[PDB]
């Protein structure tokens, strides 16, 4: 009858397909969640290893073909980008609303109707938590910061570490601290270089106040370190000069072609006078520096660095006060490079660090800049701690610039659970029900922390919910809303007062995220899938 | 192929030698700023134009 | 027997399905077949001289990498190969090992595709076995070292039956100056690694 070019799907088998792939998505990384997670061996089939927690990372390095899955994995991948921490609760989240929007709907709840009621619950779940739920950083103090980086280092390779771990990242963050029009302090993450280098142990991580290079000298003759840097930074090579396209050089005087061979390289000879004449001690460029230009530099005493990243290049001259000059040419039509071009830095030392070496400028003038050198047994743990120190910085920056915060360990969850199924009495006939399943699902994060640290988790949730609930029928019971739960005791916990913190836009991010991911997959019914 | 329509917005008019370029050609506009879409790219937005 | 303008009309329009179903896998195989003819029977019918610096190459090629020596690609089925020789960039160049176990004149040269691929991170060096792409009987008896080179999604290299030129038992610099004879080779050691949103820095403002 169609006779079209591929099989076709409708009704309930296309949906319980799209449930299925969803619930397998969130199966992958359920056992990755919670301080008693565990991390996972990801294998390349060409020999590369990633040990690995992160959801992102872990849906992202997967090869994945049903489009639904695809969804689940481009929601984890948004919910890093735009909050960078709680990118596996997300997809726990979306898959359960699926599974249970599915479940209502095979029982002949029209879709639509769900669809309204995932939105005015996850409008009503993030009223309650901005009203209810959320605790003000400002009588807190810088507690709350190491509180929150310590949570969002747990269930990671440097989860016990976290009491030196936190403190490092929130003197990193503060180090990247600047303020900006509108009187707004904005913290930019991905200023902190990350270094990593097997060898000590962890307590040898080392928070640079500066600025880390992952480069050296480009020759040997040149001091391994100066004192009073004076860093000038370029982007442009300093090599013999090449005469470009559209010039050609033709010699009908024999006479002529010495001088010109001289002059050749006598122009960058005179540029790198000009450079050094002004004192400058470090010299940072973009592009290649040939043997020449280095012992023009070696004569000197100066610090030659070539083939300098140019994000670090950008790096160092905020921090150190030194203009990028990708040419030396002033408004007169000159070839002049002045003074004030020039970088300040208290100390340039080439480090050694395993049987390698990298360039430490330290305490920079004019600006406070930061970087980590971490120290791990191999690549793959190294690897791993940086991209737990990456979430940790994310977390560290949400706190300090939205300066609400909401209790930890699916104390929140619960009590969105317990509100939401109240709620859902005052709305609607039908969604209601869908409502209800919204409610229901919230409760799958403390469920899944309790499966993980094999702890009894139908009392341990039934507990929790009723101190909610407890604290949600009698006024005076206000301080019952913190209650969360206790992993490594397996009992319920007053988490905002034992210090379990995150950052209130991670949780309304994952629930808007999740939210919508559920009514997209949702409104499919009949898949076509065209024969290639 | 997008000339047109910056044209018609900014009301600036094309120029392509530098012996016309002169102020007249220019396109007033209030706000020319690129903002940052949470980490989801850049967008460069110009909010605010004289003879819209 | 008339009629033979038959015009079969209406017959195709309700079994195209099938046809192009049929068609398909016709046209799949048909990369496979026409990219082995460019290989398989295309062409199989047809003091400074001790070079003292081959020594101290061989020693810095010794000294090549410290984390491990890593393996060659082996591919596992003909598909596989078409679609990572038709994918991948084709300003690289791909080289491509056919071999089978058990004759001899291989380990050496896939020891020399090791040392090559440690030394050289742009190629891409692969392994794949003989029999798995379905080579002829000819190629299974006399042609056992083939080296296909792929740039630009198109052979450049297509050397075969290379014993003569090469030896039995040949050194990771005897193959390389024998691939360098015809220009085949394209033009600091790190910590571990560097590579750590767009917001890079501000200063005040
Ligand atoms: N010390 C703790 N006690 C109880 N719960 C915690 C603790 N630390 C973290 N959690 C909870 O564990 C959950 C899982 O976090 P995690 O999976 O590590 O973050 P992500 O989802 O970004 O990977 C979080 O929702 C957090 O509330
Ligand atoms: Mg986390």
């Amino acid at each position: 009858p169609l006779s079209v070019f591929g099989d076709r799907s409708t009704g309930e088998t296309i949906r319980s397909q799209n449930v299925m792939a969803a619930a397998s998505i969130a199966n992958i990384v359920k056992s990755s969640l919670g301080p008693v997670g565990l991390d996972k061996m990801l294998v390349d089939d060409i020999g590369d290893v990633t040990i690995t927690n992160d959801g992102a990372t872990i849906l992202k390095l997967l090869e994945v073909e049903h489009p639904a899955a695809k969804v689940l994995c481009e929601l984890a991948d948004l919910q890093d980008k735009e909050v960078g921490d709680g990118t596996t609760s997300v997809v726990i989240i979306a898959a359960e609303l699926l599974k249970n929007a599915d479940e209502l709907v095979k029982q002949k709840i029209h879709p639509t109707s769900v669809i309204s009621g995932y939105r005015l619950a996850c409008k009503e779940a993030v009223r309650y938590i901005n009203e209810n739920l959320i605790v003000n950083t400002d009588e807190l103090g810088r507690d709350c910061l190491i509180n929150a980086a310590k949570t969002s280092m747990s269930s990671k390779i440097i989860g016990i570490n976290g009491d030196f771990f936190a403190n490092m990242v929130v003197d990193a963050v503060l180090a990247i601290k600047y303020t900006d029009i509108r009187g707004q302090p904005r913290y930019p993450v991905n200023s902190v270089n990350i270094l990593k280098a097997h060898g000590r142990s962890q307590m040898e991580s080392m928070l640079i106040s500066g600025y880390a290079l992952n480069c050296v000298v480009g020759s040997q003759g040149m001091p391994k370190r100066i004192v009073n840097a004076k860093i000038a930074c370029l982007d442009f090579s300093l090599q013999k000069t090449k005469m470009k396209l559209g010039v050609q050089v033709v010699i009908t005087d024999p006479e002529k072609l010495d001088q010109i061979r001289q002059r050749e390289s006598d122009i960058t000879k005179e540029r790198i006078q000009k450079i050094l004449a002004t004192g400058a001690n470090v010299i940072l460029t973009t592009g290649g520096i040939d043997d020449m230009c280095l012992k023009y530099f070696v004569e000197a005493g100066a610090m030659a660095v070539r083939r300098v990243l140019k994000r670090d290049l950008k790096r160092i001259a905020k921090a150190s006060g030194a203009t990028i000059l990708s040419t030396l040419a002033n408004l007169e039509g000159e070839e002049t490079f002045e003074a004030a071009m020039l970088g300040q830095a208290e100390e340039v030392v080439q480090e050694r660090i395993c049987d390698d070496e990298l360039i430490l400028i330290k305490n920079t003038k004019a600006r406070t800049s930061a970087s980590i050198i971490l120290r791990g047994a191999n690549d793959f743990m190294c690897d791993e701690m940086e991209r737990s120190l990456h979430d940790a910085l994310c977390v560290v920056k949400r706190v300090l610039e939205s300066k609400s915060v909401v209790p930890g360990g699916g104390a929140v969850e619960a009590a969105l659970s317990i509100y939401l199924e109240n709620y859902a009495t005052s709305m609607g006939s039908r969604e209601q029900l869908a409502i209800a399943e919204f409610a229901r699902s919230l409760l799958v994060i403390p469920n899944t922390l309790a499966v993980n640290a094999a702890q009894d988790s139908t009392d341990l949730v039934a507990k929790l919910r009723a101190f909610h609930n407890e604290a949600q029928v009698n006024p005076e019971r206000k301080n019952l809303k913190w209650i969360g739960l206790d992993l490594s005791n397996g009992k319920p916990r007053d988490n905002k007062q034992a210090g379990v913190f995150e950052p209130t836009i991670v949780k309304v991010k994952s629930l808007k995220f999740a939210t919508e991911a559920a009514i997209t997959i949702l409104r499919i019914d009949d898949l076509i899938k065209l024969h290639p | 192929e997008d000339i047109e329509f910056i044209c018609k917005t900014i009301g600036t008019k094309p120029v392509a030698h530098i012996d016309q370029f002169t102020a007249d050609m220019l396109g007033s506009a209030e706000l020319a700023e690129e903002v940052n879409l949470n980490g989801s790219g850049k967008l460069l937005k110009i909010t605010g134009c004289a003879s819209p | 027997l008339a009629g033979e303008g038959i015009s079969v009309n209406t017959g195709p329009k309700g079994v195209i399905n099938d046809w192009r179903r049929f068609k398909q896998l016709e046209t799949e195989q048909r990369e496979e077949q026409c990219r082995e003819m460019e290989r398989l029977i295309k062409k199989l019918s047809m003091f400074l001289q001790q070079y003292r610096k081959q020594r101290m190459e061989e020693m810095r090629q010794q000294l090549h990498k410290g984390p491990q020596f890593k393996q060659v690609f082996e591919i596992s089925s003909g598909e596989g190969f078409l679609d990572m020789i038709d994918k991948e960039q084709k300003s690289i160049v791909i080289m491509v090992h056919i071999y089978e176990d058990g004759i001899p004149g291989t380990e050496a040269m896939n020891g020399c595709m090791i040392c090559l691929a440690a030394e050289y991170p742009a190629v891409k060096f692969c392994k794949v076995k003989s029999s798995v792409i379905g080579a002829s009987s000819q190629f299974t008896r006399n042609a056992l070292p083939a080296l296909l080179i792929y740039k630009g999604g198109e052979l450049i290299g297509n050397f075969v039956r290379v014993t003569d030129q090469l030896g039995d038992d040949f050194f990771a610099v005897d193959l390389e100056a024998f691939l360098q004879e015809f220009g085949l080779l394209p033009e600091v050691l790190t910590s571990v690694r560097n590579s750590a949103s767009e917001d890079s820095d501000l200063e005040i403002d």
